[PDB]
RNA sequence: AGAACCUUACCUGGUCUUGACAUCCACGGAAGUUUUCAGAGAUGAGAAUGUGCCUUCGGGAACCGUGAGACAGGUGCUGCAUGGCUGUCGUCAGCUCGUGUUGUGAAAUGUUGGGUUAAGUCCCGCAACGAGCGCAACCCUUAUCCUUUGUUGCCAGCGGUCCGGCCGGGAACUCAAAGGAGACUGCCAGUGAUAAACUGGAGGAAGGUGGGGAUGACGUCAAGUCAUCAUGCCCUUACGACCAGGGCUACACACGUGCUACAAUGGCGCAUACAAAGAGAAGCGACCUCGCGAGAGCAAGCGGACCUCAUAAAGUGCGUCGUAGUCCGGAUUGGAGUCUGCAACUCGACUCCAUGAAGUCGGAAUCGCUAGUAAUCGUGGAUCAGAAUGCCACGGUGAAUACGU
């Protein structure tokens, strides 16, 4: 019965499963409060649920790999959104409005020869 | 500095020369290029003209010079002053 | 040094490689060296024979050479006399069993390298460079090149001040990756100095 | 580079090839903590006696075509300049311009 | 820029109070992309401020901001030989930003020990209508007033 | 069988060291060959043999996907023990009858 | 089981090789594991392109070594031997390993 | 893309002169292998083994030896004799040609004009009509999906459990490649000259070139490079070759580019979480043992989605310090040592203990950056015995601002 959505953001890759239940979130066999020490991360993972009143209605099992914390959180959120879409298919519009269906395609820009970074040019001088 | 397990460094030829000198009991200066050679207890008393790149500069060895190397007492560069 | 090499930019798409083998980091450099040697030897030997492309391909501790030449008859000589001779020397150079194949180049006026070589030869034997260039261009056009460019540079007519001159005809798109641009180069070691000859020959675009 | 330099390099390589077994053994002896002091000393002296060009840390990697000491690459055995040329010509297998 | 105006990028509201302005402030405060620390500091400032003035955390902050927002700023046209500073009515989006920035600057300046504490103090000052940010605002206004002839 | 490649040969009307059948006889006995490939549509076999005695079709160093179904098809009769023969056959796949004259210019792959 | 490690620079060529190997396996034996693609090695190189000096002037090349892992679960009499005569296309280093 | 020796091209001495590197004959010796004393070493003198492929035997091809010359050699000069390669204006939208026409002609026209575009982009007009090189597209990469194939990668649901995907297994998901789909102002409305377009919105992972790279027109600067390479006067018992030591690391000073700081958005201590991308056989080197530590010893696994490098750090929590030249800062110097290496004096890196400069945000002025950018945090790679704060790559966190010309 369990529904599913893949999450991806920066170099993170979340695997969100939605099930009907009480609303307990497990991320890599750890609680939401344990895994994400950051409040912002927590908020981002809860955002979609908050938007469509199904926080108490459904449990979700997650496993996430790659990236840092914020990126991971984003990925998770994306996955959740996907799952929701799969599951209801009538909440899509709301999600779209929110801006959660959109895969955030922003990757880190590669370092470029000549430059110290993606865009930082070295210090110039006429003399 | 060199590892303690490896021991001190002295050029073989130099060492031989020193030994010869000791045997003789002579005090004529031994001209040498081995600046990298460490000074030894048996070398005390001997004059040993160490190369500085250009010329051999005489170094009368003393009790205080033992742990040091021969190149320490034969300065290569020759700076007097800018004015 | 503005321009990218036309062969080099297209190796993944429309142009293939010359040396075609796999090797681990251990044996790769050695292999490369061997290739360089054999190729050098071949160039030295088959100068009078019009040779365009040596393609080396080594599977299973055995070297397979493929010589693309306009006239096989002079490279082969008598049937399996010259080729055979070449083979053993190739093997020696490599240090493995050798196998020489000889591909016959249809239309040597459309092969760029060959054209370049011809031009160089002409220069060496004291012709008007310009007339040679014209001939090169014209001939290719006649043969059915979608376009051709040739360029010659330095000490032209033994002049003190060096310069470059070039003749284009038809279309020669270099920015277009899918264009089959046969590019190649040569050098005329004249009495006044070297004269470098470049030539681009556009066969046509590949669709895939 | 010069011919002379190349020749020297070759000589060095040859020496290395020759004296490897002995030199290595000597090194081992010197290292070996479970060994006599005198023996160790002898080994150290023995090493000195051997030619300098016998050391592998003496030989410089030069380009196999031009002998250029700088800008070298190990995989190809060629200096950057020559490597590039090879790449352009199609002579290095698999190598093409990379973008990402 | 010359060619094209662009739409301002999306900003998430802060997790504690659910405010855009607060988030913006936090961002402004932040240095070296250490957002979290900055946000913590902001929170601390708020809490202390709340304790001091009563009200809410957010409301108090808003009030403080209000006392440092500039109605009018100046810009340098310089059409003549010498430069003429001209007043201009500063827009809603910008004014809010400016006040925040000023506050941050004041905090940075201030001689108190912890950053958060300093920030709180600054906020308090703003609320009361004394301090550094307020002074700056006054100066800005004053300049505008002086150059009111130009319009 | 389509193309036969013998080493140390000039044309098909020559003769070779150590064999019975002449080279036209070898080409006829190779034209009678019966091969059964499975995966590819163009394969290259190899026949290498030295020593006194006949050269059967069972002496071809087969690959995995080619099956030579006549292990008593004779090709050569090697008489000198110092003689060798190393031919490389090419086996295409088609239908009908396509002869050497028409396949003299039809072949595109130079 | 026979593990087979195909390695090559050209990907198409490698693919072709793999298919051929599978074909070879499947007629003789039974239950060929399958052509599993491992990660590709993208060994990159930067070089200065000027003869003398211009450091920001650079070419960045790479060699994409592709890996194909083919496995054969049941080695029969007929199957394993079939590869001996069955050599693959040039520029494809194969590496069979039983057990 | 790495000067201890080497590199090395420079200096000082010690040496060689058909030569270190080749080809050629003549004729002495099979090559080579081992070892001895003097010498800084280069080199200059000794003792042991071998005679292989073939001879109407005037001898041969590999590899040393000697003399003659023909020649070798030159990182010697000219980049203002050159090729090749490179920078540069500038990834700027330009630069041309054929035929026609205009003008005595140099030339013009096309290529200007009305709009529009990132674009000589596109349309419309028009003595122009066409074409080429460039602005675009084709290529790589990144963002969504589908199919295929599932180990060394994965674990949704199943059983077992040493609660480790580890083992039965499963092929779902991630991921891995290979092949397809997808974005074209295609659809909607308005503005526009019945247009090219523009403005908005719908869908969509993505929207107007989606983000990034590669790609550099004709040409310019007698721009750079004869020291990569090649190439059209000079040296040839020396401007060539070998060697040991030194120098390229010098130090009143001036400039360039970086790193680390000046602190509390921090330092220190203890606990603890989340990456990517790479390299590896004269190589990467677990575990275990010893060492305060750099490391040492033993020694598996592994040419590697398997094993190793390899603990990511910033972060988070708890404690402490409380604005001091400090529990900030680490230069400098002394001692003692580890590793590499024939060899760390000149002149390596790293460690430990001590020492604890200047520096409290920097004058005139001056640089970078418009987004996953700057800022900040670590990680890897090349060269490489050893020797990066440089270079080239990788992810983490992650802003501000753009009114306008």
């Amino acid at each position: 019965n369990q529904y599913y959505g893949t999450g991806r953001r920066k170099s993170s890759a979340a695997r969100v499963f939605i099930k009907p239940g009480n609303g307990k979130i497990v991320i890599n066999q750890r609680s939401l409060e344990q895994y994400f020490g950051r409040e912002t991360a927590r908020m981002v993972v809860r955002q979609p649920l908050e938007l469509v009143d199904m926080v108490e209605k459904l449990d979700l099992y997650i496993t996430v790999k790659g990236g840092g914390i914020s990126g991971q959180a984003g990925a998770i959120r994306h996955g959740i959104t996907r799952a929701l879409m799969e599951y209801d298919e009538s909440l899509r519009s709301e999600l779209r409005k929110a801006g959660f269906v959109t895969r955030d395609a922003r990757q880190v820009e590669r370092k470029k020869v000549g430059l110290r970074k993606a865009r930082r040019r070295p210090q110039f001088s006429k003399r | 500095p060199r590892s303690l397990k490896k021991g001190p460094f002295i050029d073989l030829h130099l060492l031989k020369k020193v030994e010869k000198a000791v045997e003789s009991g002579d005090k004529k200066p031994l001209r040498t290029w081995s600046r990298r050679s460490t000074i030894f207890p048996n070398m005390i008393g001997l004059t040993i003209a160490v190369h500085n790149g250009r010329q051999h500069v005489p170094v009368f060895v003393t009790d205080e010079m033992v742990g040091h190397k021969l190149g320490e007492f034969a300065p290569t560069r020759t700076y007097r002053g800018h004015a | 040094g503005q321009k990218v090499h036309p062969n080099g930019i297209r190796l993944g798409i429309v142009k293939p490689w010359n040396s075609t083998w796999f090797a681990n980091t251990k044996e790769f450099a050695d292999n490369l060296d061997s290739d360089f040697k054999v190729r050098q030897y071949l160039t030295k030997e088959l100068a009078k024979a019009s040779v365009s492309r040596i393609v080396i391909e080594r599977p299973a501790k055995s070297i397979r050479v493929t010589i693309h030449t306009a006239r096989p008859g002079i490279v082969i000589g008598k049937k399996g006399e010259d080729v055979e001779k070449l083979r053993k020397v190739v093997a020696d150079i490599a240090g493995v069993p050798a196998q020489i194949n000889i591909a016959e180049v249809r239309k040597p006026e459309l092969d760029a390298k060959l054209v370049a070589d011809s031009i160089t030869s002409q220069l060496e034997r004291r012709v008007m460079f310009r007339r040679a260039m014209k001939r090169a261009v014209q001939n290719a056009m006649r043969l059915g090149a979608k376009g051709i460019k040739v360029e010659v540079s330095g000490r032209l007519g033994g002049a003190e001040i060096a310069r470059t001159e070039w003749y284009r005809e038809g279309r020669v798109p270099l920015h277009t990756l899918r264009a089959d641009i046969d590019y190649n180069t040569s050098e005329a070691h004249t009495t006044y100095g070297v004269i470098g000859v470049k030539v681009w020959i556009f066969k046509g675009e590949i669709l895939g | 580079a010069k011919q002379s330099m190349k020749a020297r390099e070759v000589k060095r390589v040859a020496l290395a090839d020759k004296y490897f077994a002995k030199r290595a053994e000597l090194k081992a002896i010197i290292s070996d903590v479970n060994a006599s002091d005198e023996d160790r000393w002898n080994a150290v002296l023995k090493l000195q006696t051997l030619p300098r060009d016998s050391s592998p840390s003496r030989q410089r990697n030069r380009c196999r075509q031009t002998g250029r000491p700088h800008g070298f690459l190990r995989k190809f055995g060629l200096s950057r300049i020559k490597v590039r040329e090879a790449a352009m010509r199609g002579e290095i297998p698999g190598l093409k311009k990379a973008s990402w | 820029p010359r060619r094209r105006v662009i739409g301002q990028r999306k900003i998430l509201p802060d997790p504690k109070f659910g405010s855009e302005l607060l988030a913006k402030f936090v961002n402004i405060l932040m240095v070296d992309g250490k957002k979290s620390t900055a946000e913590s500091i902001v929170y601390s400032a708020l809490e202390t401020l709340a304790q001091r003035s009563g009200k809410s955390e957010l409301e108090a902050f808003e009030v403080a901001l209000e006392n440092v927002r500039p109605t009018v700023e100046v810009k340098s046209r310089r059409v003549g030989g010498s430069t003429y500073q001209v007043p201009v009515e500063v827009r809603p989006v910008r004014r809010n930003a400016l006040a925040m920035r000023w506050i941050v600057e004041a905090a940075r300046k201030r001689g108190d020990k912890s950053m958060a504490l300093r920030l709180a103090n600054e906020l308090s000052d703003a609320a009361e209508n004394k301090g550094t940010a307020v002074k700056k605002r006054e100066d800005v206004h004053r300049m505008a007033e002086a150059n009111k002839a130009f319009a | 069988v389509t193309e036969v490649e013998i080493d140390g040969v000039l044309h098909e009307y020559s003769t070779k060291e150590g064999v019975q059948e002449d080279i036209l006889e070898i080409l006829l006995n190779l034209k009678g060959l019966a091969v059964r490939v499975q995966g590819k549509d163009e394969v290259i076999l190899t026949l290498n043999k030295s020593g006194i005695g006949p050269v059967t079709a069972a002496d071809i160093t087969h690959d995995g996907d080619v099956e030579i179904v006549k292990p008593q098809h004779v090709i050569c009769h090697l008489t000198d023990e110092n003689a060798s023969i190393s031919m490389r056959i090419k086996v295409q796949r088609g239908r009908g009858y396509v002869p050497a004259s028409t396949r003299i210019h039809s072949e595109e792959d130079e | 089981r026979i593990r087979i490690r195909l390695k090559a620079f050209d990907h198409r060529l490698i693919d072709q090789a793999t298919a051929e190997i599978v074909e070879t396996a499947k007629r003789t034996g039974a239950q060929v594991r399958g052509p599993i693609p491992l990660p590709t090695r993208k060994e990159r190189f930067t070089v200065l392109i000027s003869p003398h000096v211009n450091k920001d002037a650079r070419d960045q090349y790479e060699i994409r070594t592709h890996l194909r892992l083919v496995d054969i679960v049941e080695p029969t009499e007929k199957t394993v031997d079939a590869l001996m005569r069955l050599d693959l296309a040039a520029g494809v280093d194969v590496q069979i390993s039983l057990g």
